[PDB]
This record gives structure tokens, C-alpha cells and sequence, in this order.
RNA sequence: AAUAAACA
């Protein structure tokens, strides 16, 4: 099982150190990106982060309740300006548009919402 | 950054093999290769562990072997072999008499960039075939240049024609032989001018040609008589027919044809594929269907040729003659089955050999029955851990209670070797573990000694104390003994049998009693001025050596028997340091029944060996404590402190020279070499092997010889890093360690009626340990090995710690009946309506095994079959996290498994997450406690690849998506994912972060967080890398990747966002290249046994059977190796000409920063005169390098 | 919400 044996929970590489405090992440070019592939800044979440709208990791803000529809299959425009979720929780949704308007639905795999 | 490669188990597995005249023209002897790796076996018949496959010499090449002929010379004694090396290097080598190495005639290199026309990567293999009569030897470079060897120096200088500027344009050679008759060296060459793909043929009907190109060797031209062009388009190997018949057979997929010059075309069909796929005239061989498409094939010797098909399944093709030599037709019959092979040899006249690389390559025998079916026995087989695909290291389950308390784990590992008929589990584990079956605490005594008192058991037990002698009385219980007899009053020096055991000799410092047990006859007083210190046996001859060196003989006579004093005649220019005996039961040493030999080391440095009824000098070696590499005879200075000649090997055949020199193991082989000196001497030499132990921290031995322990004759080397010395019948030595009970000082071989066959040692602590080796492993390969047949392809295994079982994934060939379609609705399949002249596709049912480590058999009840079209893309041990135990992670074991249905179904996938749970078991079945819980079996959307696990999250690869999944009550819930690239095909992790592993493009690592719930890209690897499998090298504070290729490579990744070459945090970066000789799937981690405080050998298991290793080093202590491996490189007579330096190259900037264990291997392999020369050539002392170097082989000493 | 359903 890999961790009876040559169990690493001890070590604090220098991996974890490169990615703590980021270790020389350049202010990415272009400011009309869209951060993506990165997870998070956590000088952002604690204080002030340092760099605004040109910083490599992602800005989170608050009062995002629906995931986004078009970010599951790998297509961000908005980035971090989007008004909706990025997750990947199966309860912020939003209404399938043919099961709401259009009576039933039609394939047999939605992942989108179902109610009545 | 820096590592040190080292090999710590050769490759099993032949892909070469042929049957020539290696050591000299009496007799021929089988010649296999594998990879990177020669081996010579000769051929026993009355063996005792009967034929048997005897190993007579090995040899490891810096190269992996890629073709192999042989051809005896002009006035050649030998027959040298034609090797081939990648990237079209030609090497012709011999044994030599003398040395017992090799001797590189001739190097070829023909690794020009313009022989290859552009074309970098070099997908043929060079070819190295030769004329039957020995005119020349042609190979094909690079699939376009047939280098020709002209032969008779024995040689010619070689030239190169170019393929595709001869006639009919040949430009995709498939295979090429030199044919039979003739007068000049006729070479058939197959090939596809216009090539097509079996799946293509409807508008590319049937394009392979054959041209038999005639070569002029001394005219230097090349006519190119005869060629046929419409042969079928998928045929497979050519094969030359020999002289009385002639011509050629060309194995087609489904037809088989013969072809010769005079003779029209004629050839079989062997199923209804050929209706649409093939114009050429086939016939319908009647009651035959099957398939030729890796067949191997050899002749008997006219009109009988023997094909082992895939499967395994070998026919005796038999070419039905006319009157006019001509082939009429074929007759096949179904012989038996055997080994999925990968080469086939005739060796003496009704023995084959089936070299195999997954299976147990092995020795046949075909008999005549009473037209002409042969009928197969087997009679040997070569034990080889195949491609090992998966392998993971388990605890084993019979770890004795007295070792129980050790600091250091204890496990070995269990390798998914072969593949299909030949699939198994091989139960790997490097040390030797002994079952103490009763343990005592006598301190006071050191050393001790075994005699057999009255179907021989040892009757007594003799140990020695500082002033007095125990005796233990053997039986039913062992008990100390007070009556008369022995000598408990002082101590002894030596106590042991003469006769055959029927009088007991020990040896006091005053004398020698004869004992019939506890009954003495009667005493000799030795009166030397000086304590005798040791001595050495035979069965008459008793040699006592005093403490001054003075030497006296004493000898049986019968009347009742009694030792007689015999002085001998020696000339004491100086001292006797150490003694030996040594008998010929099966004797080579011949100077011209038991011969016997008295070894003799004086104290000037020289070694002298007499014939024992006389005392007449034999052999004399000037300067032996150098440890020189062939000690040949000549008929300050280092302590020589033990010296011991045992015959190991079939009835006691081949002998061995062990010696002990200040702190320094060297031990000799030894062969036979005539010697015209012509007054009498022995026409033998030594030659030093290679080691991996060294003796760093009354006269008291460390050479222990024993015979028939759990069936095994050798010798047990003890000190402070004890090691067995086990030669079966097989004639390989085996050196395996026992690092358990710490330092050993004594050791005796022991049987006793509760007792069976085993042996008796003290620990350092003063323990005396009655002990059995364990019974089922089997100690004759070059690990401990039990082979486990499930006669069905395992894929994976996944050791489940809790309940402590083995979970392996396997499949079995089911042909095939439906075709899945997808039309619109549902899908729909289609039944399989054929001939029934038509074989079937292979369809493979998975299902996954329960094996248990108690007794090796499976666990019924226990088998998970999955589904009719599931295939199973990973097994592993994954820890999922959970409020029930006291830990927060579980140990399940989890699988992940897809459904195969062509490229025209959407192939989907299942995550099969398990868990073994111990029920009751079943009254008469104890091993059926143990029994599957599947918690989750839902199919998911899309492939399931890859599994991981990450601080007790699941991670999961489907599609271009790799998934984190967390383990609820029943349900997965999804937590986060990346769209990654194109087939990830293996993922490792730990502390949060993920490395994967693309078929074709790149490696990634990933970083979870917890707090937001995301995963994401931290670097990739920005080239395209065919990876195969991936790893954790870890340093004290560097994560480095380590990543095989494709290419037989390893290259170890670091992430370093400081450095400017990458960009910032974006690009991973090899830091250490490095070329094994082998591919690599299997990967794992251990601590080593203040330096080395936090750094992993990160061990792997090669493709080709070999287990390697890659410990991390420092930069001081790699720079004193790689002054010390670039003069290993240059200033070393290498095997083949090969090149250590531009082999271990990366095979594409070559960043190697890894050493080769295996050249580095050599210094210790070097005499100490030897030793001190290229220390002071890079600026040390051996001192400093025998510290660096026994300091990577102590820490790596595991399993 | 910016093409989730872009169907023969
Ligand atoms: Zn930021
Ligand atoms: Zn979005
Ligand atoms: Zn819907």
C-alpha cells in the first residue's frame, strides 16, 4: 500500500514549498485571459493578494450558487468574471431547459437538473 | 539529482537462441541470448537433480542483443558468434581457453547518417544470417543496406549493398535467409514493394515478392536470379529448406507455400481467410485450421520441420517427397502443447529448445511412435520470470516468532510474470528467511561442529568453549552428555568424520582421540613445540597444521582402524599460513576415483597445490593475494586468512576456490586448461567472479560446506554479512544473502528426526537456532522463487494489507461470436456465421482472482468476473478514507475496467472499487474466510484507465478526463477533474500530488486543494515522450519523476520554477538520463537500510525479467564513481567491443547524471595491485572508492 | 448565460 513502507508524510519537499508560496509564478501576459488550469492564490483568501487581474492563480468572489454549463466541456471565456460556479458539485446545476420548458427530456444520461 | 543504476536481478528470458560449437569442436553446446545477456548451456543425461540443462558460462554484454549466428572459421578450434547490436553494430566474439571470458574478434559500426537514408527513428532490427557453408554472412542495416562479411586473420574486409538500388525495387524487406545447394552464398530475401495492411485488401490484393539474390564475393556483384511477385500479402518469416529437397518455406498468415527455382509454386490454404485476401493457387489442406503468424519453425533433418504456432501449439509439418526430390504435398499432425515461444532450436537428434520470453523456456524430447507422428516429453526447464507487467511487494506469512521483534521490514514481492498459457504470479524475495523450529542460549561457546554416529543422521553436536568441549547428545530429544570419550576438558579445534562416518576425529591442541561414538579406541599426542591451530579433512587423510607452521599428515590403515603419523616432505622456505583439502569424486584436476589435493598458502604470497598420497608440487601461483582475475601457475602483502576448495555442482563435478583476504571476498571458478609444460601439473585454471559481499565489521572459519540441505549442496559464507553459496545441477552459482538474525559467526548442517533436513547456526548474541529452510520458494534461480501458474494472462496485483491477500486480475481466450454494432436504437450483434473451415477471433473474459499468501492457492468464492466485453485497465491498492476504523483511510482494493467493442462502439467504463472482509469460513476450507465485498460497480461515462489515490480521495482517469471521486456510503460524488490529455495510462501519487502518465504525449503533475475543491495543472512535460510507466524518485528534500520510455530509458523529472530554461513553473525538466538495457511497467519505492536519513531506492521489475534499482546519491559521492566509471569505461577490455559510456546514452541534450552499478561492479572485480593503479590515475585511494561502493551495495540489500 | 438538442 506504499505508505506502510517508504511513507513520505514527513518530509516537506521542496515541491511543497515551490507551491505554498508559489515560488516566482510570472504575472502572465494578455490581460484578456482566463487563469485557467490553475487552481487558487492563497494570498487572495488570507489578505491582500498583491497583483490584480494580471496574477497566474484564480480570484474566487462569493454569491455563486449555479455551476457553469459551458466550463464542463472546457470552454471559459469569462475566466474569473464569470457569474457562475466552477466546481464540480452535482447540486448547483441549472434547470435542463427541456425538461422545464419542454415537458420531458430526451436523452437518457442528463446531468442537468430534473424537478417538478 | 544524482543516482547510482544498479542491476540487482539478470534477465531471465531468451529471445536468441542457437546450438554451436562455443568452448571447442567436440561438442556442441546451446548458445542462447536474451537481452543484454549471453547464455551457454551444455546438455547432462545423467544428472541427479535424467536430462538437464547445465549452465557452462554467461555473459553480460553493455547492448542488447539483436540478432545471433555463429560460423566456424578458417582452422578456427571454436566457433565464434556473429552478435548484433541496436543501431547496426556487428560484433564477432569467442570464447578463449586461458582467460574463460570472451575475445572480441572483429567491431562493425555502421551507424553512418547517410546508411540510414534520413530515416531517424530505425524501426528493423539488424539481422545477422549466415551462408551454411561458411563463404560469408550477411546483415541487413537498418531494413535497406545488406552488409555482407566476406570469410576466408580469418577475415575480409566487409562491404555494404544497397537494397534498393538492385532490381524489382525491394524497399520492406520481411525476412531474409541464406538458401541451400548452390555454389555461391544465395540469399532469399521476402518483401512488399507495394505494401499493403491486412484490413486493406480489397484494392491491394496480394503484394509480397521473394528475389534470391546470388552474391559474387570476390567480384563484388550481386545477380538477382530467381523471384516470384504475387505471393499473399500478409506472409510472415521465410525459411530456408535445407540441401536434400531445397528451396524455401514461407509462413504466410493463413496458407503455407514452398518455393524453389525449378519447381512451380505450391501452397496450402490453412482456414477460409484466403476467399478474398489471396489470387495465388492454394489448395485446402484437408482436417487443418489455424494460423501461422508468429510461428517459429526448425528442421529436422530432411522433410519434417517443426512449427510451435501462437498458443503455443507445435506441428510437425511434414513435406511429402516425390521420387524427383520434388514436394507433392503437406501432412500436418497435431503434436502436443507447450511453452509460447520465441525462438526454437534442434540441439542433439531428438532434443528441442523453446526459447521463450513469457514462459519457462524448456528443454523437449520427440520419439518416434510405433507416417512418423512424433509425440513431445519435457524434460528440463529454464526458469524465467517473464514480462513482468505489474508487481507489488507483499509481507510474507511465515515469519518465524524469533524474528518476529526485527527493526527493519520484512517482505517480499509478488511479479505478474508470463503471459497467457504461460501467465503466472512469481513469488519473489532476494534474502533467504530460515524457520527457527527451536532455539537455545549456550554462550560461552564459538565454535561448533556436526558428526554422524549410529539413513545418515547427524549423531552428536560438538561445541568448543574457551577451556572446555560440550557434547550433545542427538535423538528424539537433545540432551548434553557426561560420560567418557570426548575431551570436555579443553577446547577443540576440530571435530569431524573420517572414514565414511564411521569413526569420529576430533582435534585437541595436544592431540587427536578416534572415536566410534561415545567408545574412544585410542589418543595420538601430537608433540609439536607449537599449539595446533587448525586442520582440514579427507575420507582417510587427516593434514593438522601447528601454530608455527609445521604440517603433519595422519592416515587410516586397517587391522579396526587407526591414524598412522606420516611426516610430510616440505620445503619451509616460509611459512604456512592457512591449509585445504580437497577430494575428486568428479575430478578435473587430472595431472596427465578419488584423487585427492592438498591446497597450501605460504606466507611469501605464493599458493601451492600437491597431490595428496605424494607430496609433489601440482600448481603454483606466484602472487596470490592480489586477487588476479586467472590464476595461472608458474611450476606489503595482504593477510590471507581462509581458504577453502568444495566441488558443487552433479555429483560433485565442477570445484570453486573460496579465499579470504583482509576484509575482501574473492572467489575463483575453475576450468579446465591444457597445458603443455609436460612435467606433470594441472591442467586447470581459476578464474574470479563477480560479487556483491564484503567481510566488514583457535582458529574460527567462515567457509562452511554443506551438503543435501532441503536438497542443495554449497556453502554457507558467514561474518557479518552472512550469504549462501547454493550450485545445483543447473551449475549456476547463486549467491543470496540472509540479513536476518544480524551477523552470523558459526554455522553446521543439521538432521534430526523432528528436525528434517536443515541447518544450525549461532546467532551473534550467542543463540543457538535448530533451523529449517523454508519449503516453498525454490532457491536454484537467482532469487528465492516459487512460480504460482494461473495458466491465464494476470494484467495486474494488488497486495490487500488488511486480511493480508493478493488480488490479481487475469483473462482467458474465449473465441469470439458476436460483432457489436450501434445503429441508432441499442446495439445490435451481429453472430459470427463463418466456414467451418475458419478460425476465430479472441474475445478475453476477465475476471479477478483472490490469491492467498498462507498456501499459494486462489480462494474460491471469491472471483470477480466481469462483464462479456470488460477489460480491465488497472488493479491497485487504493486508500479511501472512512469514519469507522481509528485511522481515517481503509485499504480497499479498487479496479477500473472498460468495455473493448471495436472502434465503432463507444467503448465505456466501470469503476469496481472492492474489499476483502474475513467472514466464517466454510467447515473443511479455512482458506474461504476471505471473500469479496464489492462497495461500488457503476458504470461511469466513458473509459476507466488509471487509479489513484490521494489523502484518501479517489482518482480516476476516464476519457480525456481524470476524475477525483470520494468514497461515501454507497456513492461516489464527483469533487473535481481536469481535462487532460489524451489516454492517461498510469497515475501515482502522494501528498496531493498526481502524477500521470500519456501513452504518447507527456507526463503531468497535479496538486489537489482541499479548501476549494479543485484540481489543477501545476507542470507538464511540453515534448512528446512515450511513456510506459512512472515513479517517485525521492531525495532528502527533491521529488524527482522517474519515467520510463518506450525506448528502454528512465529519466528522472524535477520541478523547478527558479530555473529560467523552463518557463516559470510551467515545463517539468529532466535532470538524470539514463538507458536500461530493458523496458519498464513496474515501479515502487522502499527506505534504504547522517546520510541516507530520508532518501528511496525507487526499484523496478524490467520487461525482460530483470529487477533494477535507482538509489539516489549525493554530488560528492557520485563525482568520485563517475572519475572513477570514466576510467572503468576507457581502460577495460569490455565483452563484444561494446561501449559502457555511449550504451547507457539516452537514445534521443543526454543528461545523464546515473551511474552503472554494473561497470562500477567491475572495480570491485579488479585485483588490488589493479585496484591502486586507477585510484591514483583519478586521484584516490581504494580506500575511499571500496567505501563508496560498498556503501551503495549495504543500503540495497532488501527483500 | 456565450449553440446543451447541430436534426435526415
Ligand atoms: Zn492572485
Ligand atoms: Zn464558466
Ligand atoms: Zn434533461
Amino acid at each position: 500500500m506504499q505508505e506502510i513502507i517508504a511513507s513520505v508524510d514527513h518530509i516537506k519537499f521542496d515541491l511543497e514549498i515551490a507551491v505554498e508560496q508559489q515560488l516566482g509564478a510570472q504575472p502572465l501576459p494578455f490581460p484578456g485571459m482566463d487563469k485557467s488550469g490553475a487552481a487558487v492564490c492563497e494570498f487572495f483568501l488570507k489578505a491582500a493578494c498583491g497583483k490584480g487581474g494580471m496574477c497566474p492563480f484564480r480570484h474566487i468572489s462569493g454569491e455563486k450558487t449555479v455551476v457553469c454549463k459551458h466550463w464542463l466541456r472546457g470552454l471559459c471565456k469569462k475566466g474569473d468574471q464569470c457569474e457562475f460556479l466552477h466546481e464540480y458539485d452535482m447540486t448547483k446545476m441549472p434547470e435542463c431547459y427541456f425538461y422545464s420548458k419542454f415537458g420531458e427530456c430526451s436523452n437518457k444520461e442528463c446531468p442537468f437538473l430534473h424537478i417538478d | 539529482m544524482y543516482a547510482v543504476y544498479k542491476q540487482a536481478h539478470p534477465p531471465t528470458g531468451l529471445e536468441f537462441s542457437m546450438y554451436c560449437n562455443f568452448f571447442n569442436n567436440s561438442e556442441r553446446n546451446l548458445v542462447v541470448a536474451g537481452t543484454s545477456q549471453l547464455y551457454v548451456y551444455r546438455l547432462n543425461r545423467d544428472a541427479e537433480a535424467r536430462e538437464k540443462l547445465e549452465l557452462a558460462a554467461s555473459f553480460s554484454f553493455f547492448g542488447n542483443v539483436m540478432s545471433m549466428a555463429s560460423v566456424q572459421l578458417a582452422g578456427a578450434k571454436r566457433d565464434a558468434l556473429l552478435l548484433s547490436f541496436k543501431d547496426a553494430k556487428l560484433s564477432v566474439v569467442e570464447y578463449d581457453p586461458g582467460t574463460h571470458d570472451l575475445k572480441t574478434l572483429s567491431l562493425h559500426y555502421f551507424e553512418e547518417p547517410e546508411l540510414r537514408d534520413g530515416f531517424v527513428q530505425n524501426v528493423h532490427t539488424p539481422r545477422v544470417r549466415v551462408d551454411p557453408d561458411g563463404r560469408c554472412a550477411a546483415m541487413l542495416v537498418y531494413g535497406t543496406r545488406l552488409v555482407v562479411l566476406p570469410f576466408r586473420s580469418s577475415f575480409l574486409p566487409s562491404y555494404i549493398i544497397d537494397v534498393r538500388a538492385l532490381d524489382e525495387k525491394l524497399l520492406n524487406i520481411i525476412d531474409l535467409q541464406f538458401l541451400h545447394g548452390y555454389y555461391e552464398p544465395t540469399l532469399l530475401i521476402l518483401f512488399e514493394p507495394n505494401q499493403t495492411w491486412p484490413g486493406r485488401v480489397a484494392v491491394r490484393q496480394d503484394t509480397c515478392s521473394i528475389v534470391a539474390i546470388s552474391l559474387n564475393i570476390t567480384q563484388k556483384v550481386h545477380p538477382v536470379i530467381w523471384s516470384l511477385t504475387s505471393l499473399p500479402f500478409d506472409c510472415t518469416q521465410a525459411l530456408a529448406v535445407p540441401k536434400p529437397i531445397g528451396g524455401v518455406v514461407v509462413f504466410a498468415v493463413n496458407s503455407l507455400l514452398y518455393l524453389n527455382q525449378s519447381v512451380p509454386p505450391y501452397g496450402v490454404a490453412l482456414n477460409s481467410l484466403t476467399t478474398g485476401t489471396t489470387a495465388f493457387p492454394l489448395r485446402t489442406q484437408e482436417g487443418v485450421r489455424i494460423t501461422l503468424d508468429c510461428a517459429q519453425a526448425t528442421f529436422i533433418s530432411y522433410d519434417k520441420m517443426v512449427i510451435s504456432l501462437k498458443g503455443g501449439e507445435i506441428y510437425v509439418l511434414t513435406l511429402i517427397t516425390d521420387g524427383m526430390r520434388s514436394v507433392r504435398a503437406f501432412h500436418f499432425d497435431k503434436a502436443a502443447a507447450s511453452v509460447l515461444t520465441t525462438s526454437m532450436v534442434t540441439m542433439e537428434p531428438g532434443y528441442l529448445f523453446l526459447g521463450s520470453r513469457l514462459g519457462n523456456s524448456l528443454l523437449l524430447k520427440y520419439t518416434e511412435k510405433l507416417l512418423a507422428t512424433y509425440s513431445f516429453e519435457v524434460c528440463d526447464s529454464i526458469l524465467n520470470i517473464g514480462p513482468c507487467a505489474n508487481a507489488a511487494v507483499g509481507e510474507p506469512a511465515f515469519l518465524s516468532e524469533e524474528f518476529q521483534n526485527s527493526p527493519e521490514p520484512d517482505l517480499e514481492i509478488v511479479v505478474c510474470s508470463g503471459h497467457g498459457k504461460n501467465g503466472a504470479l512469481s513469488v519473489l524475495q532476494k534474502s533467504i528467511r530460515p524457520q527457527v523450529v527451536t532455539t537455545f542460549e549456550l554462550p560461552g561457546c564459538y565454535d561448533m561442529w556436526t558428526v554422524i554416529a549410529p539413513g545418515r543422521r547427524h549423531g552428536f553436536l560438538i561445541l568448543s568453549r574457551e577451556d572446555s568441549t560440550m557434547i550433545l547428545q542427538t535423538g528424539q530429544e537433545i540432551m548434553e552428555l557426561d560420560t567418557s570419550g570426548f575431551a570436555t576438558q579443553g577446547p577443540t579445534v576440530f571435530a569431524g568424520n573420517i572414514g565414511d562416518n564411521r569413526y569420529i576425529v576430533q582435534v585437541s591442541p595436544l592431540g587427536i582421540r578416534l572415536l566410534e561414538g561415545v567408545n574412544q579406541l585410542h589418543f595420538i599426542p601430537v608433540d609439536l613445540g607449537a599449539p595446533i591451530v587448525q586442520c582440514a579433512v579427507a575420507d582417510p587423510y587427516v593434514v593438522i597444521m601447528s601454530a608455527e607452521g609445521h604440517v603433519t599428515m595422519f592416515l587410516l590403515k586397517s587391522d579396526h582402524h587407526r591414524l598412522a603419523l606420516h611426516k610430510p616432505p616440505l620445503h619451509h622456505q616460509s611459512k604456512v599460513i592457512t591449509l585445504c583439502l580437497y577430494r575428486d569424486l568428479s575430478g578435473m584436476f587430472t595431472t596427465e576415483e578419488p584423487t585427492h589435493w592438498c591446497l597450501l598458502v605460504r606466507e611469501n604470497g605464493t599458493m601451492e597445490i600437491y597431490q595428496l598420497p605424494d607430496w609433489r608440487l601440482v600448481f603454483l601461483v606466484k602472487n596470490f593475494p592480489v586477487g588476479q582475475r586467472v590464476l595461472v601457475d608458474s611450476s606489503e602483502l595482504p593477510l590471507v586468512k581462509e581458504v577453502l576448495l568444495v566441488a558443487l555442482g552433479s555429483r560433485q563435478s565442477r570445484p570453486y576456490l573460496l579465499v579470504h583476504v583482509d576484509q575482501e571476498l574473492l572467489i575463483y571458478e575453475a576450468f579446465p586448461h591444457d597445458s603443455q609444460l609436460g612435467q606433470g601439473n594441472l591442467k586447470v585454471r581459476f578464474k574470479k567472479v563477480p560479487h556483491n559481499i564484503n567481510f566488514r565489521e583457535g582458529r574460527v572459519a567462515r567457509f562452511r560446506y554443506f551438503e543435501d540441505i532441503y536438497g542443495y549442496s554449497g556453502v554457507f559464507i558467514c561474518g557479518p554479512s552472512p550469504h549462501w553459496l547454493l550450485v545445483t545441477g543447473r551449475g549456476a552459482l547463486r549467491l543470496h544473502p540472509m540479513a536476518i538474525d544480524g551477523p552470523v559467526d558459526s554455522f553446521a548442517p543439521f538432521h534430526n528426526v523432528n528436525c528434517p533436513r536443515g541447518f544450525l547456526y549461532f546467532n551473534r548474541q550467542g543463540e543457538l537456532r535448530i533451523s529449517v529452510l523454508p519449503a516453498y520458494l525454490s532457491y536454484d534461480a537467482p532469487w528465492p522463487v516459487r512460480k504460482i501458474p494461473l495458466r491465464c494472462t494476470a494484467h495486474y496485483v494488488a497486495y490487500h494489507v488488511e486480511s493480508k491477500v493478493y488480488a490479481v486480475a487475469t483473462s482467458t481466450n474465449t473465441p469470439c461470436a458476436r460483432i457489436p454494432r450501434m445503429t441508432g436504437e441499442e446495439k445490435e450483434f451481429e453472430t459470427i456465421e463463418r466456414d467451418e473451415r475458419y478460425i476465430h477471433p479472441q474475445q478475453e473474459a476477465f475476471s479477478i482472482q483472490l490469491i492467498s499468501p498462507v498456501s499459494w492457492e486462489a480462494i474460491p468464492n471469491a472471483r470477480i468476473e466481469l462483464q462479456e466485453w470488460e477489460h480491465v485497465t488497472c488493479m491497485k491498492t487504493v486508500s479511501l478514507r472512512s469514519e469507522e476504523t481509528v485511522s481515517g483511510l481503509k485499504g480497499y482494493v479498487a479496479a477500473g475496467t472498460c468495455l473493448m467493442q471495436g472502434e465503432e462502439v463507444t467503448c465505456r467504463g466501470r469503476i469496481l472499487i472492492m474489499d476483502v472482509i474475513e467472514v466464517v469460513p466454510e467447515p473443511g476450507q479455512p482458506l474461504t474466510k476471505n471473500k469479496f465485498k464489492v462497495l461500488y460497480e457503476k458504470e461511469q461515462k466513458g473509459p476507466v484507465t488509471a487509479l489513484c489515490h490521494c489523502n484518501g480521495h479517489l482518482v480516476s482517469a476516464i476519457g480525456q478526463k481524470i476524475f477525483l471521486w470520494s468514497l461515501r456510503a454507497s456513492e461516489l460524488t464527483g469533487m473535481a477533474f481536469i481535462d487532460t490529455q489524451l489516454y492517461i495510462h498510469q497515475m501515482i501519487s502522494v501528498k496531493n500530488f498526481i502524477l500521470a502518465a500519456d501513452v504518447m504525449k507527456s507526463i503531468s503533475l497535479l496538486r489537489y486543494q482541499e479548501e476549494s475543491k479543485t484540481l489543477s495543472l501545476v507542470s507538464r512535460d511540453a515534448k512528446p515522450l512515450e511513456v510506459y510507466s512512472v515513479d517517485f524518485m525521492v531525495d532528502n528534500a527533491q521529488l524527482g519523476f522517474l519515467v520510463s520510455d518506450r525506448d528502454r530509458n528512465l529519466m528522472v523529472y524535477m520541478y523547478l520554477p527558479e530555473a529560467k530554461e523552463s518557463f516559470g513553473g510551467m515545463r517539468l525538466l529532466r535532470r538524470a538520463d539514463f538507458h536500461v538495457g530493458a523496458h519498464v511497467n513496474t515501479f515502487w519505492r522502499t527506505p534504504c537500510r547522517v546520510v541516507w536519513e530520508n532518501k528511496h531506492i525507487t526499484w523496478f521489475a524490467t520487461l525482460d525479467g530483470g529487477i533494477g534499482l535507482l538509489l539516489p546519491m549525493q554530488e560528492k559521492t557520485y563525482r568520485r564513481l563517475l572519475m572513477l566509471q570514466n576510467a572503468l569505461t576507457t581502460m577495460l577490455p569490455h565483452h563484444a567491443g561494446l561501449n559502457p559510456r555511449a550504451f547507457r546514452m539516452l537514445h534521443v541534450n543526454a543528461v545523464r547524471n546515473v551511474l552503472d552499478g554494473e561497470l562500477l561492479n567491475r572495480y570491485l572485480y579488479l585485483s588490488t595491485m589493479e585496484r591502486s593503479e586507477l585510484a591514483k590515475k583519478i586521484g584516490t585511494t581504494p580506500d575511499i572508492i571500496l567505501d563508496d561502493l560498498l556503501e551503495t551495495d549495504r543500503v540495497t540489500a532488501h527483500f
